[PDB]
């Protein structure tokens, strides 16, 4: 299974910065060179593309507290969770009973910047 | 030309007894799954009499007894249509 | 060509060096080799005889560039043999049928004697063009008439040295 | 409860982490991922002639032919 | 079958007949123009597609947090499920 | 019956000239770069090298490990065969060969080589009870992790230098 | 040539194009351009989608963060009621449902 | 026991609000012929005939009745759902013809290991062009929930 050798493995990464910087350099006289350099500047480009998603989380964080829900722990009760849904119609068969109304709520807080009252 | 212990036969069980547990499993979960929507979202509810539940429902809904057609889709089920729908 | 990159005689023979064993070092017999690489081959090329049209007299860049020329022209030859013969193995595979059993044959190749006759002389006439590629003639156009003659029986110079 | 701050950077990046890993790893480091490659080279390749009839050439052929060109 | 017998094979890179070698180059360069067209549609959902619960979302920053700066007291409650 | 997916020239009596043709090209006989000087005795190789080529040169070319690939079935003329690669692993593993890096080079193709799926139906059916399926892998493993990038001019040279050969398989 | 020689003429210079008539250094680039985005650009837009999914549903759900605290309410399922189907739990939704009741039922 | 499917809540308002047929545009048409049927071993989802009973009904356009205007919210989304079907049938067909034309010239075993995948990518791939340019991408959660809501329900006595 396979292709021939074209470079080096994966976690060598001084011979995979060299394959990359030919990209620029060095133009590629065969395909399988060529092909070779595109892995080994993948590696980089995708290595700085996570670079920024966690570079760009800490400097500027999510403000909502849902990503709680995302801890690996947790993975395995949400999974739990979309099992276990009360059965029923999705229609309402009687009115909810809230303390508050948020439609109308929001409706004037909307309109007045300022609560029913 | 043929035999029983030919790569060919031999092959086909292998890859049949290996992958028909594993993809029975897998499509069965996705069965659960779709089962888990559905009975949220519109659960089957067994009524005893389809002619005192419809007219409950047509007192409910306000809906005209004579322009709803009632057919019998099954032998468990039964469907009330509106008769003047385009 | 139409560029406007400069290079010096130094970079210009590194390039026409590296092209030269690149072509001559590929394996031709694979056809996914060429296939792949004569794209990238031309392009270089192209680029090449650029910037190497004023040292197409020197004495060191001057040889590099007519055996560059000598290889490529081997290369599009052989290339072109090994094709046809290629065509005929699987025409003689397809008229074996589904499973060697006959089943769904195609029609068997009927003048496969004189086809045989038509390609040892492009094989003999590849080995005069370019007498200093006979190992590469003989990787691509040799060996596949050494496997056109496992399936008929035919007659070339060379038939000896492949063990038949 | 009513936490002043919620901290996210750690368990979000985590969840990055996680799935770029993943999707980068089965698109870049197996080798089952060339098994393409491999069936074509083994079973498709080196095998086609110009002298076989088959059926695109043939539909393309006959509606020109019916057409005129 | 038959096939013809006066094939005028290629003699050198300048003086080429048209085989299937050939005509493998043009499929090569044919799927890889696919490739760079197909990419258009992983490249369009990434730009065009928003995750967003209603048209009340942009309408509450609009009106409680035009400059993406103000602090919403949290209650822990209420995303956490419990 | 005859050796599988082999032409029958009569009965039982298969056609193995791609496999003798194949064998030739690899250049199964020692390299060296200096010419035994005059004066000069056997060439040093200790007991612990010579061990290394010990279930390699037992190959009696059979070719049943050939005729049992899957992978020789299906491009006969492309993929070298188990009995090939193994002669090739031994000339390569051979401590007084001087041109390991020339052999690796010509080997490292996608064909002659890499066909191999490790069905090891080579390794189960030798008369000799040799192992051609872990040499081939012992030889991937070697040269994936000696390739370099001038391992084509290599090959090239050592192309020119056999420009007057005569009519026959050769490395190239 | 009559019609004919029309509709024949129209389709020579409709059926012109060719890739053996591009030049050799575009015929190298696409193929090159092709196996760039296969390599690195394919690999890539997972990615990108990943950040922009987690950054536009963040804004989707600090928007119902701020609403709560404005109203300084602590009946979070009038909000978003968890065991509810679907998307169904978010207050527009419930007030959606609501009207749909209001209406059919009598 | 007996079952009894009945129009649901939303049908119900929807046929109370209804001011007139609407026509059904080109796309519309081929959209819902290029549906698959669905087999509702249960009941839940919509399928080809009550979309077509969604498009089929005329609701007024300024209407500023809470009620009317979920039912027209509702019809839009089924609407993006249906002309999206049309592009399936075009991604299956290239998928299949230009893999073909390009193996025209290989043996029978190469069209059986690729004209399959590539038929399938290829009506993926429709399917998202489809899908894509009806605007399906830009919907809320709450456009694709009030389009998804069934228009049978089973019976719930009391
Ligand atoms: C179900 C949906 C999918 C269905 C299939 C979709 C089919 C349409 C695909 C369209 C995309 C472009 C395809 C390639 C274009 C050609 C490029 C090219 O020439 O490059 C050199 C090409 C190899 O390219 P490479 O990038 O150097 O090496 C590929 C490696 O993957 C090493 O590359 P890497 O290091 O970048 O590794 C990344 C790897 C990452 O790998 C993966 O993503 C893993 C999956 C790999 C296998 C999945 C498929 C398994 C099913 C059987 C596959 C074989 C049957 C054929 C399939 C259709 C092939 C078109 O990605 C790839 O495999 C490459 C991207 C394109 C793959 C397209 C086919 C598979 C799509 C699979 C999607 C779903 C997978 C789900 C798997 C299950 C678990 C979730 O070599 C050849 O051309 C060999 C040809 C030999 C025969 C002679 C043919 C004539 C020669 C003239 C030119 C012919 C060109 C066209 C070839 C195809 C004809 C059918
Ligand atoms: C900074 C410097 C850093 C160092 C240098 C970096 C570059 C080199 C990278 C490594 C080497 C790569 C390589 O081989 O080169 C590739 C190749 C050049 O290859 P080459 O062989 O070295 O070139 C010599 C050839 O003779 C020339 O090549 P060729 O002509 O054979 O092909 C090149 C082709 C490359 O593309 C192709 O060959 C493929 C074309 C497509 C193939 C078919 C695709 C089929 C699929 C369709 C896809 C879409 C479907 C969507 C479906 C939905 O170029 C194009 O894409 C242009 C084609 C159109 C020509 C014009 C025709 C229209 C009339 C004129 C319009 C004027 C409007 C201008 C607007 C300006 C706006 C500001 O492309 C280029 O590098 C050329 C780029 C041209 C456009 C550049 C525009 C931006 C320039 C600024 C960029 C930097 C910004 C910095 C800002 C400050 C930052 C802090
Ligand atoms: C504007 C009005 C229309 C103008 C059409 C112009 C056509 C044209 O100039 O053709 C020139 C072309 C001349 O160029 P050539 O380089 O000499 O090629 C000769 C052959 O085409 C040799 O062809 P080949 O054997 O190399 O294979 C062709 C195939 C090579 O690629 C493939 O075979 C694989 C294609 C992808 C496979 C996976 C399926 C994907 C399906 C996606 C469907 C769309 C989904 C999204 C949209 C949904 C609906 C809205 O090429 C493509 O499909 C590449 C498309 C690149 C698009 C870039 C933009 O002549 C022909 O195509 C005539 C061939 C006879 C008819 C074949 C009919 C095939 C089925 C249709
Ligand atoms: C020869 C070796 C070559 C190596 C090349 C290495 C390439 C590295 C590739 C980096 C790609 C990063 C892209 C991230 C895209 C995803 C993020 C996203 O969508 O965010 C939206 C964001 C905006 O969303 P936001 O959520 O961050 O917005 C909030 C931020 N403020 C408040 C400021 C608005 O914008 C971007 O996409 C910007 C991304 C910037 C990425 C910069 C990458 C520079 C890489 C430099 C590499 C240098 C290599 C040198 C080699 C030397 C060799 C000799
Ligand atoms: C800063 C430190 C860095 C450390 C780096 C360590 C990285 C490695 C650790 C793993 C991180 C990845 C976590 C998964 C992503 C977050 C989970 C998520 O979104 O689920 C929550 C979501 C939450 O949605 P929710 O709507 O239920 O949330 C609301 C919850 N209640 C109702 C309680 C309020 O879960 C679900 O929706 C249910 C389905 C979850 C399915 C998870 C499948 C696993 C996905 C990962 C596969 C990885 C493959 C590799 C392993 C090979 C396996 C063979
Ligand atoms: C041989 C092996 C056999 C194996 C057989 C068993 C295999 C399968 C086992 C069971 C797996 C069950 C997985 C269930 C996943 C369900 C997750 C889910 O519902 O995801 C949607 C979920 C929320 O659902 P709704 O509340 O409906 O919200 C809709 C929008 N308002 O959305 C998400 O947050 C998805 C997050 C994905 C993040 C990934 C990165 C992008
Ligand atoms: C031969 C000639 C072939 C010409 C092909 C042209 C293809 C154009 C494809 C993009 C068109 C997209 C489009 O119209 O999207 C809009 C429209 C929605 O907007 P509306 O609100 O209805 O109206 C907008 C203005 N008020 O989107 C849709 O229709 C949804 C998606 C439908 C499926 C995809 C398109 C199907 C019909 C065209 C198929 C073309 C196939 C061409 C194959 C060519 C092969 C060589
Ligand atoms: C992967 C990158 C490289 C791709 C290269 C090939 C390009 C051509 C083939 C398509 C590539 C992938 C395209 C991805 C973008 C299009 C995705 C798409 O249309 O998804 C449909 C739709 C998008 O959701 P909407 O609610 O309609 O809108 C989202 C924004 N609100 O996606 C889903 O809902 C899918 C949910 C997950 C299903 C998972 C099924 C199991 C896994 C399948 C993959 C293996
Ligand atoms: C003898 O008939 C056949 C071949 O010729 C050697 C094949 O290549 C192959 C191998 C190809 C595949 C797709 C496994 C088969 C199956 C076949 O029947
Ligand atoms: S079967 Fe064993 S002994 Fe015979 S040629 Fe192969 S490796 Fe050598
Ligand atoms: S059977 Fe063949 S595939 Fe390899 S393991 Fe032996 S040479
Ligand atoms: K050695």
């Amino acid at each position: 299974s396979g292709n021939a050798a074209r470079g080096p493995p994966l976690y060598d990464l001084p011979g995979n910065f060299r394959y990359a910087k030919e990209f620029f350099t060095k133009p590629a006289i065969s395909y399988g060179e060529f092909h070779q350099q595109c892995t080994s500047l993948r590696l980089f480009v995708c290595a700085g593309t996570v670079g920024y998603m966690l570079f760009s989380f800490t400097m500027w964080p999510c403000r909502s507290s849902y990503w709680k829900n995302w801890a690996v722990w947790k993975v395995p009760g949400n999974i739990m969770h979309h099992f276990s849904k009360r059965s029923g119609s999705i229609f309402l068969d009687e009115p909810l009973k809230r303390t508050i109304d948020v439609p109308k709520t929001y409706a004037h807080l909307i309109a007045t910047r300022r609560l029913p009252g | 030309m043929l035999r029983y212990d030919s790569l060919l036969w031999q092959c086909t069980l292998a890859a049949g007894i290996w992958f028909i547990p594993q993809d029975v499993a897998a499509i069965s979960a996705f069965l659960l799954y779709g089962r888990s929507k559905s009975r949220t979202i519109n659960q089957p509810v067994y009524v005893d009499n389809i002619d005192t539940a419809a007219n409950e429902y047509f007192k409910r809904k306000g809906l005209d007894p004579t322009k709803m057609i009632m057919m019998r889709k099954s032998s468990k089920i039964t469907e009330i249509r509106y008769g003047e729908m385009y | 060509m139409l560029t406007v990159d400069k290079f010096t005689r130094a970079e210009a023979l590194q390039r026409a060096s590296n092209l030269y064993y690149q072509v001559l070092g590929t394996n031709w017999e694979d056809g996914l080799n060429l296939v792949l690489d004569v794209p990238f081959w031309e392009s270089e090329l192209e680029k090449v005889d650029h910037m190497c049209e004023p040292y197409l007299c020197d004495d060191e860049i001057g040889p590099i560039i007519r055996n560059l020329h000598e290889t490529v022209n081997c290369m599009y030859a052989c290339e072109d043999v090994r094709d046809h013969i290629n065509e005929l193995l699987e025409l003689s595979s397809r008229a074996e049928g589904v499973m060697g059993s006959g089943a769904a044959a195609s029609e068997e190749v009927e003048n496969m004697p004189e086809q045989c006759g038509m390609v040892t002389k492009a094989y003999e006439d590849l080995l005069a063009r370019y007498p200093e590629h006979h190992p590469k003639i003989e990787q691509t156009v040799g060996h596949g008439l050494a496997v056109l003659r496992q399936l008929e029986k035919f007659n070339f110079k060379s038939s000896h040295r492949y063990f038949f | 409860n009513k936490p002043v701050v919620v901290n996210t950077s750690g368990v979000v990046n985590t969840a990055v982490l996680g799935i770029s890993g993943a999707w980068l790893y089965f698109y870049c480091v197996p080798l089952r991922r060339k098994e393409w490659y491999d069936i074509m080279m083994d079973y498709v390749h080196h095998k086609r002639t110009q002298y076989a009839s088959n059926f695109p050439d043939k539909a393309v052929r006959t509606a020109l032919r019916f057409a005129k060109v | 079958a038959r096939v013809p017998e006066d094939i005028e094979f290629t003699k050198n890179r300048y003086t080429r007949r048209y085989n299937l070698a050939t005509e493998d180059r043009v499929k090569l360069l044919n799927w890889n123009a696919f490739c760079i067209a197909v990419t258009a549609l992983p490249i369009a959902y990434v730009y065009y597609s928003w995750y967003e619960s209603s048209e009340d979302t942009d309408m509450i920053y609009r009106t409680m947090d035009p400059m993406r700066e103000a602090k919403a007291d949290y209650y822990l409650p209420l995303l956490r499920g419990h | 019956q005859p050796l599988p997916h082999t032409y029958v020239l009569k009965d039982l009596v298969p056609d193995l000239s791609n496999f003798y043709n194949q064998y030739k090209s690899i250049e199964p006989f020692l390299k060296r770069r200096r010419a035994k000087q005059p004066g000069e005795k056997e060439y040093y190789q200790s007991i612990e090298d010579r061990e290394k080529l010990d279930g390699m040169y037992e190959c009696n070319l059979c070719a049943c490990c050939m005729t049992s690939c899957p992978s020789y079935w299906w491009n006969p003329e492309y993929y070298l065969g188990p009995a090939v690669l193994l002669q090739a692993y031994r000339w390569i593993a051979d401590s007084r060969d001087e041109f390991t890096t020339e052999r690796m080079a010509w080997i490292n193709d996608s064909m002659r080589l890499y066909r191999c799926h490790g069905i090891m139906n080579c390794t189960s059916c030798c008369p000799k009870g040799l192992d051609p399926a872990k040499a081939i892998a012992k030889m991937k493993a070697a040269i994936a992790a000696a390739y370099e990038p001038g391992w084509t001019k290599i090959v090239a040279q050592e192309s020119i230098a056999n420009k007057k050969r005569e009519s026959g398989m050769m490395y190239a | 040539g009559g019609i004919g020689g029309v509709w024949r003429g129209a389709f020579e210079v409709a059926s012109a194009y060719t890739a053996l008539n591009l030049e050799r250094q575009r015929f190298a680039n696409i193929i090159r351009l092709g196996t760039f985005c296969r390599v690195v650009i394919w690999p890539v837009i997972p990615l990108v989608g990943l950040f922009h999914y987690i950054r536009q549903r963040d804004r989707d759900w600090y928007a119902l963060e701020l609403l709560r605290s404005r109203c300084k309410s602590e009946d979070c399922a009038a909000f978003y009621d968890w065991t509810m189907p679907g998307s169904s739990g978010h207050w527009r939704m419930q007030n959606d449902l609501e009207i749909i009741r209001r209406a059919a039922n009598v | 026991a007996n079952l009894l499917l009945v129009p649901s809540d939303i049908t119900i308002i929807e046929e109370k609000n209804k001011i007139a047929k609407r026509r059904i545009r080109l796309l519309e048409k081929t959209g819902l012929a290029l549906m698959f049927p669905v087999f509702h071993w249960r009941y839940s989802k919509l399928d080809k005939h009550d979309m077509y009973n969604i498009l089929r009904r005329k609701f007024d356009p300024s209407a500023s009745d809470p009620a009317i205007d979920i039912c027209r919210r509702r019809q839009e989304s089924v609407r993006r759902r249906v002309i999206a079907q049309n592009g399936l049938l075009p991604g299956l067909l290239l998928g299949v013809s230009l893999p073909w034309w390009s193996l025209r010239r290989y043996n029978y075993q190469s069209k059986l290991i690729v004209l399959p995948f590539c038929a399938y990518f290829g009506a993926i791939c429709g399917r998202i062009a489809g899908h894509g340019l009806s605007w399906r991408w830009v919907e809320t959660d709450r456009q694709r929930m009030l389009g998804n809501l069934p228009a049978k329900v089973y019976y719930r006595p009391k």
